[PDB]
């Protein structure tokens, strides 16, 4: 095996594979003038090709990823690396720097198992970014129930869906594709979420998504994605919309941020409590902890509909807000035991849902 | 807090 | 007590100045003045704001966080209006309001008062240069305490820093342009550490003040006052190496690539690498215990004899991101010998690295 690539062809592939000890190692095949890059954890897989424009020689071997990585990046710009392997080691040479790293079979690479594509669509970059980075923050921290744990991606129409949730708090957003969809649903695990956003460079190259029984696969520019899926009856959206709320709020997003941000200062360290008074034009919030130190702000906001006081999470609604890159919020509401929708005044695109504290 | 429903 | 200030006017104090009394601060509105003091029982900076607006004298103290985070959460110009209520601070801007918990002035403790044995004045930037010089090489927790800290010696016209962790030495000399005694003290890290973020890099001049077993530095409106460590610093005079006749000079830069890719095949414990010194040229190696090697040959300015030896990289990496100069002397002499690192074109910063037999 032997090939010779410029560093800048080689670092951002890398960079993609790399984030039993052979899975602490890369699987790279030279065949057909075309480098392939390999990693994985037998959950999920990411493999990059690279084009050989240069004279190279068919093989394949595995070599620790940190190390190799680290080694590239630590070359200077515009280096050549040539790499060849040699009896039990992988020599990596560019200028008058060289290295020999030590290599595991790459028979012994493990190989995750065929299956069949379902579903199948394309979309671009952009709206699958926006599909995560809306809904990400939702998903749960290591709960029991681990379907929770990861993000559902469903199929409507010609709609693809998010949807996170912990049982407490949850986002949706919704984005038009283009294309006649099946109605389907999966979950992916919250470290194929991670990659899924990662292999997104933020350029024309449109993602192909392709769904099996319990596998999910990603194909943009010259890499390729797959994770399993997770099992289990993740939570319908629809059902914990406010139905009919009778209550409104609109308000500037940056200044409800900055004054819960205050608020939550003096909230409990563990429950995070603070209370919302709603009244005609206004918002009063308040916050009181242990010690008995107390916060209060009061805004003026666009609020038509009774007065009601009513208590939440102030990180809850501070993800939310944070969220929400945007100039004015509106919040749905109902009666102080029931949930609140909070959306950009200006977009129908994302929700997000909160419920209360008693 | 109550669980979401 | 009372007093309105600007938010900006307030938060470099409250910055600077950051048993449950030692997670308040001191807060003393008198003479037009309101001072704010922080301590750990070792160490305290005072700093001092000048009052424009209408005020009342007294004093009380605050949550330090708390109170930090609630201003630093409001509106940039935001006018902050503090007075005392009962048991509780009040603190008010626009429509947010703030009940914090105090405890009584009387009980913030006061670092023993003593007297001034040496001092001098000299320019901030001198100051955070003899620091940064030498920092990273203080110990950490070591047991032999006196290590744990810097030295501060006084010779001549030149203020001098040393620190080692009894492996490596880094030792930075600076004139000041004031005749002074022969005497050094030993400054506990976390001061050193307290002492360098004090410097604002401004045109205010830090005045010294050394007793027996404290010192104080003021600059403009902040006053620090710390214990020494009374201990026994060693000489750093017996680890400089003498009359070192073969000088290898190389880029900064280079020199420190070269290194950082070699140390990634070195041992992960002892870090040991080896140079292989000729004319004009050096050549880096690097082994692990498995057997992976690194080899990296660079162009350097050399005449001397040829010669080999070992370093740690570790610490030869850290020198060479402390110097962040154009070029580097490496002042040798033989395989059994230490090296002094040193900026090619300034002789005021010296490092000590010991050999090692690889
Ligand atoms: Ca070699
Ligand atoms: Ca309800
Ligand atoms: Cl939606």
């Amino acid at each position: 095996m032997k090939f010779t690539v410029e560093r800048e062809h080689l670092l951002k592939p890398l960079q993609q594979v790399s984030g039993l000890p052979i899975l602490g190692n890369l699987l790279l095949q030279v065949a057909d003038g075309t480098l392939s890059l390999t990693g994985t954890d037998l959950e999920m897989e990411m493999v990059a090709r690279v084009a050989l424009v240069q004279p190279h020689e068919p093989g394949a071997t595995t070599v620790p990823a940190r190390k190799f990585f680290d080694i590239c990046r630590g070359l200077p710009e515009g280096a050549e690396i040539a790499v060849q392997l040699e009896g039990e080691r992988m020599l990596v040479r560019s200028g008058r720097s060289r290295f020999s790293l030590s290599t595991l079979p790459a028979a012994d690479f493990p190989n995750l198992d065929d299956w069949q594509s379902e579903v199948e669509f394309t979309l671009p970059q952009a709206t699958m970014k926006r599909l995560i980075e809306a809904t990400q923050f939702s998903m749960a921290h290591q709960d029991v129930r681990y379907y929770l744990n990861g993000m559902l991606f469903e199929t409507e129409g010609e709609e693809l869906r998010t949807v996170a949730t912990d049982g407490h708090r949850l986002a949706v957003c919704s984005m038009p594709i283009g294309q006649s969809l099946p109605s389907h649903s999966v979950i992916v695990p919250r470290k194929g979420v991670i990659e899924l956003m990662r292999m997104l460079d933020g350029g024309d190259n449109p993602l192909r998504v392709q769904i099996g029984s319990n596998n999910i696969r990603a194909h943009v520019g010259d890499f390729i994605f797959t994770s399993k899926l997770v099992d289990g009856r993740f939570p319908d959206y629809r059902r914990v919309l406010p139905k009919n709320p009778d209550k409104h709020l609109e308000a500037g997003c940056d200044l409800l941020k900055q004054a819960f941000a205050r608020a939550a200062i003096l909230s409990n360290e563990k429950f995070r409590g603070v209370r919302l008074y709603v009244s005609e034009n206004q918002l009063k919030i308040t916050a009181n902890n242990p010690e008995q130190e107390e916060a209060e702000e009061i805004l003026d906001v666009t609020y038509s509909g009774a007065e009601m006081e009513i208590g939440f999470n102030v990180s809850y609604v501070l993800d939310v807000l944070n969220a929400l890159k945007c100039e004015n919020v509106r919040m749905m509401l109902t009666d102080s035991v029931s949930s609140v929708q909070i959306e950009d005044a200006a977009s129908q695109s994302a929700a997000y849902v909160v419920m209360p504290m008693r | 807090q109550l669980d979401l429903a």
